[PDB]
């Protein structure tokens, strides 16, 4: 879940 | 911050999460299938008795 | 129509999919193991009576 959050982390920039 | 750097940084952590997931996915089912095995050997092992 | 937009259009769907397998395979896995439980104990407690 963690992987999922920060792969959803890494595009709103 | 690089634009390709930060999709790049992405593309690393979007694959782990498959590899895992098949890992636990593949140990889920193995665990499942021995304890059928398991089941049924002493299911059996009870059943031959009562008909002797 | 920018490069980038249709890319990260793209990763948007490319991690609700993995999301949700996963999701599914966990309802599979404990409806699987439910389902021996219950097996498993109603065969114990048929098993019980007729040894008696």
């Amino acid at each position: 879940k963690d992987q999922l959050e920060r792969a959803k982390a890494e595009l709103l920039r | 911050n690089n634009n390709y750097s930060k999709l790049r940084s992405m593309g690393y952590a979007l694959t782990g999460a498959v590899q895992t997931l098949a890992q636990i996915s593949d140990i889920n089912d193995q665990n499942l299938q021995q304890g059928i095995y398991l089941l049924r050997d002493h299911i059996v092992t009870l059943m031959e008795a009562t008909l002797h």
